[PDB]
RNA sequence: GCGAAACAGUACCGUGAGGGAAAGGUGAAAAGAACCCAGAGAUGGGAGUGAAAUAGAUUCUGAAACCAUAUGCCUACAACG
RNA sequence: UGAGUAACGCUUGGGAGUGAGAAUCUCCCAAACCGAUUGACUAAGGUUUCCUGGACCAGGGUCGUCCUUCCAGGGUUAGUC
C-alpha cells in the first residue's frame, strides 16, 4: 500500500509535532560544581561523598 | 553459478586479438571503422 | 626591434602612479609585461614553510617586490636633451654602423 | 550587535539537528553550554564546539561583557547533498542522499534585537516611500 | 661495449643486506632489453673484475596516484644483482 | 653524538627510520 | 614545526565524486491472474 | 554549436561487434587573507590586501521549486476544489 | 512526499593502553563457532590488492585514532621449478 495522494506541508508537520525531545534533568556535583546528569557521578569521581573511580 | 564470463587470456587473446582480427577481410573492416572512430582501445590486446 | 628594453630609463604615463620614473630590471615579451623598480609596489603575506635546509628559517615578513606591468603604460624617457619629455621612438638604420637605432620623433635624439 | 559563526558542511542532516537548536534558542551562556553537553546526541558535541568558538570570538572580537549573552538563532540550513547509488534486488538500483547541514549560531547581549532588524526592514521600506516622492516631484517640475 | 645497457644503481634495506658480509652483491637497473651476458660484458668494460654470478628481475608496470586528476602508470624496470668475489669490494662512485 | 641526533626521523628517499646507515647520511641530505 | 609543502602537488582533501549509470535492468513475468 | 570549448570517443557499459556522457567565467593585479581568538584540525570570527571580501579559491550575475527564522493577524465542537 | 519510515545482508565479555574523543583501534585473558574445514600448497583469474610509515576529503550500510581506502617508500633473484 502506498499514498495515492500527496502529503501537504502542513499534514507532515502535524505529525512532527508530538517529536519533540525533552530536556534530561541535570543537577550540581558537591565538590566540583559542574552539572552533571541527576543521580549519577560527576567527571572527578564524586558522588555524594563516596569516592568511586579514578579522577578523569 | 556458472555465470556467462569466465575470464582467460587465451581465449580473450584468440578470438578478439590483433592478429584474429588481421586475418580476414570482415575483421579488416572492424579495425578500419574503429580507426575512423579514432578509439584509443582499438583492441583487447591493449590494456 | 623592441620599444622597451632591459635598462633603459622608463616612466609611467597613466593609472594611480603618474610620473613614476624607475628603471626596467626585466621584461617578459610573451606576456607583455616589464618589472621597474620602486614602482607597483605589492607585499604578499609570506608565510612560514619548513621543508628545506634554506626553508628551516626562510625568514619573510612583509617583503615589498616588484610586480609587472604591461608594456603600454611605459613610455621612454629622454636624457641627453636639457628639457627632459616624454615622446615616441623611430627604428632609423645608420649605415655607419649598419645597426638598428632608435631615435625620438620630436627631437633628433638617439635612444 | 550579533556575534557569529558558522559551520558548512555538517555531517548531520537539517532534520535532526533541528530538534537539538530548539533546545538553545533563546537560552543563556552557561545554560545552553550545560544542557548541550549532557544530551546523548550526534548533533550536539558539534553545536557545542560551535557554540564555544562564537563566544570566545563575541568576547573576543566584538568585545561584549559575556554575563548578558543569550542565543539569539541556532539554525542548520540545508547544505549541498552528495549523491549515491544503493544496489537493490533483482538488479534495480536506488539513489541515496546523504544530507549535509550548514550550522550557524547567533548570540545577542540586547534582549531587544528583534526591534532593530524590523527597523532596518522599517529604514528600508521609508527610503522606498521617499525614492517615489522625490521621483513624483520631479515629473511635475518638469 | 656501447654501456647504455647499464642504467642506474638502486640503494634499499635488501640492496644494503647483500652489500654486506663477505660476498657484495651491488644491484643495478639495465636495459630491459639486455640479456645477462651483455651486462656481464657492460661490467667487464667499465669495471673489469668478472662477476661470479648475474639475477635478473622483471616489475611489472603498474598505476601510481589512482584518483588524483590525471592517473598515471609506472615504469617498466630490469634489476641486475652483480655480485663480486669474496673481497673484493669496488665504489660505485669515483672512477 | 652527532650521528645519533642525525639519524632521528629524517627518512632517507629508498630506507626507513631506525635503520639509517651508521656511516652514510650526509649524500642527500647534505 | 616543519609543517610545509614544496611539492607541486599536494592535498589532503583529495578530489572526488561517485558517478551513477543508472542501471535499471529491471523486468518482470507472467501472472495467476489471468481472466480468460 | 561537431558526440567532444576541460586531457572526448575520455570516464563508463558489453565476451565481442557496438553504444556513449557530464563538466567554461575570482579579482585590473593573487595583492589567494601574515597575525590574534575558539577548535584536535579542517574551519569560523577578527586583522590585513583590494574600489568592492555578501568579489575568498564553494570564486560573474543568482530565478523558482525547496528548506528554515521572525514583526502583524487568525486558529484546538470542527464537515472544508 | 512516502519518512527519519523499511532496512543496516550468520559470532561475546572484561582489563590495560593510545588518542581531543574507543562496544568498533592495539595488547592480554577468556568465550563461541570451523576443524574432509572458516585449516595448509597451488592451477585459473585478479593485477599491487603484498611490507613499512602516515592520513581519516571520499568509500566502509553505525563508529572509527582503524581499514583490501588514500599518500610516500619498498618488495617478486633459477643450468635443475
Ligand atoms: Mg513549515
Ligand atoms: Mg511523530
Ligand atoms: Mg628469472
Ligand atoms: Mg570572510
Ligand atoms: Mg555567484
Ligand atoms: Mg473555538
Ligand atoms: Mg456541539
Ligand atoms: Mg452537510
Ligand atoms: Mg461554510
Ligand atoms: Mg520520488
Ligand atoms: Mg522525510
Ligand atoms: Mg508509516
Ligand atoms: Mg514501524
Ligand atoms: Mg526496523
Ligand atoms: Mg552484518
Ligand atoms: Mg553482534
Ligand atoms: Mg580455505
Ligand atoms: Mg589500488
Ligand atoms: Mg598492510
Ligand atoms: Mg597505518
Ligand atoms: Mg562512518
Ligand atoms: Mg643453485
Ligand atoms: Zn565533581
Amino acid at each position: 500500500a502506498v499514498q495515492q495522494r500527496r502529503s501537504s506541508k502542513h499534514r507532515r508537520d502535524k505529525r512532527r509535532s508530538h517529536d519533540a525531545l525533552t530536556a534530561q534533568a541535570l543537577s550540581v556535583c558537591q565538590k566540583c560544581g559542574k552539572k552533571k546528569l541527576f543521580h549519577r557521578v560527576c567527571s572527578c569521581g564524586m558522588y555524594g561523598d563516596l569516592r568511586v573511580k579514578k579522577a578523569y | 553459478m556458472k555465470r556467462t564470463y569466465q575470464p582467460s587470456k587465451l581465449k580473450r587473446a584468440k578470438t578478439h586479438g590483433f592478429l584474429a582480427r588481421m586475418a580476414t577481410a570482415s575483421g579488416r573492416k572492424v579495425l578500419k571503422l574503429r580507426r575512423k572512430k579514432q578509439r584509443a582501445q582499438l583492441t583487447v590486446s591493449s590494456e | 626591434m623592441q620599444r622597451i628594453k632591459k635598462g633603459d630609463k622608463v616612466v609611467v604615463i597613466t593609472g594611480k602612479n603618474k610620473g613614476g620614473s624607475g628603471i626596467v630590471l626585466k621584461i617578459m615579451p610573451a606576456r607583455q609585461q616589464a618589472i621597474v623598480e620602486g614602482l607597483n609596489k605589492v607585499t604578499r603575506h609570506k608565510k612560514k614553510d619548513q621543508t628545506t635546509k634554506r626553508a628551516a628559517k626562510q625568514s619573510t615578513g612583509k617583503v615589498q617586490q616588484e610586480a609587472p606591468i604591461f608594456l603600454s603604460k611605459l613610455a621612454l624617457f629622454d636624457q641627453k636633451a636639457k628639457q627632459q619629455t616624454i615622446g615616441k621612438i623611430k627604428y632609423v638604420m645608420d649605415p655607419k654602423t649598419n645597426k638598428k637605432t632608435r631615435v625620438f620623433k620630436k627631437s633628433n635624439n638617439t635612444l | 550587535m550579533i556575534a557569529f559563526a558558522k559551520q558548512f558542511r555538517v555531517r548531520i542532516s537539517p532534520q535532526k539537528a533541528r530538534l537539538v537548536c530548539q533546545l538553545i534558542v533563546g537560552k543563556k551562556t552557561a545554560d545552553a553550554q550545560n544542557i548541550l553537553s549532557n544530551t546523548p546526541k550526534k548533533a550536539a558535541t558539534l553545536i557545542a564546539k560551535l557554540l564555544n568558538s562564537a563566544i570566545a570570538n563575541a568576547t573576543n572580537n566584538h568585545g561584549m561583557n559575556g554575563d548578558a549573552l543569550y542565543v539569539f538563532e541556532c539554525v542548520a540550513n540545508q547544505g549541498p547533498s552528495m549523491k549515491r547509488t544503493i544496489p537493490r534486488a533483482k538488479g534495480s538500483s536506488n539513489m541515496i542522499t546523504k544530507r549535509s547541514s550548514n550550522l550557524v549560531v547567533k548570540l545577542s547581549d540586547n534582549p531587544n534585537e528583534r526591534q532593530e532588524l524590523i527597523k532596518q526592514q522599517k529604514a528600508l521600506v521609508k527610503k522606498r516611500v521617499e525614492g517615489q516622492q522625490k521621483a513624483k516631484m520631479a515629473r511635475q517640475k518638469a | 661495449d656501447v654501456t647504455n645497457v647499464l642504467l642506474k644503481p638502486v640503494l634499499t634495506e635488501k640492496v644494503y643486506f647483500n652489500q654486506m658480509g663477505e660476498t657484495k652483491k651491488y644491484v643495478f637497473v639495465v636495459n630491459p632489453k639486455a640479456s645477462k651476458t651483455r651486462v656481464k660484458l657492460a661490467f667487464e668494460l667499465v669495471y673489469g673484475i668478472k662477476p661470479l654470478k648475474v639475477n635478473t628481475l622483471i616489475r611489472k608496470p603498474t598505476t601510481i596516484r589512482g584518483g588524483s586528476r590525471f592517473p598515471g602508470l609506472s615504469k617498466l624496470e630490469k634489476l641486475a644483482v652483480i655480485t663480486l668475489p669474496k673481497g673484493i669490494a669496488i665504489s660505485v662512485t669515483g672512477e | 653524538k652527532q650521528t645519533q641526533d642525525l639519524t632521528k626521523n629524517m627518512k632517507i628517499k629508498g630506507f626507513r627510520k631506525g635503520k639509517v646507515p651508521p656511516t652514510l647520511a650526509k649524500d642527500y641530505l647534505d | 614545526x616543519x609543517x610545509x609543502x614544496x611539492x607541486x602537488x599536494x592535498x589532503x582533501x583529495x578530489x572526488x565524486x561517485x558517478x551513477x549509470x543508472x542501471x535499471x535492468x529491471x523486468x518482470x513475468x507472467x501472472x495467476x491472474k489471468a481472466a480468460d
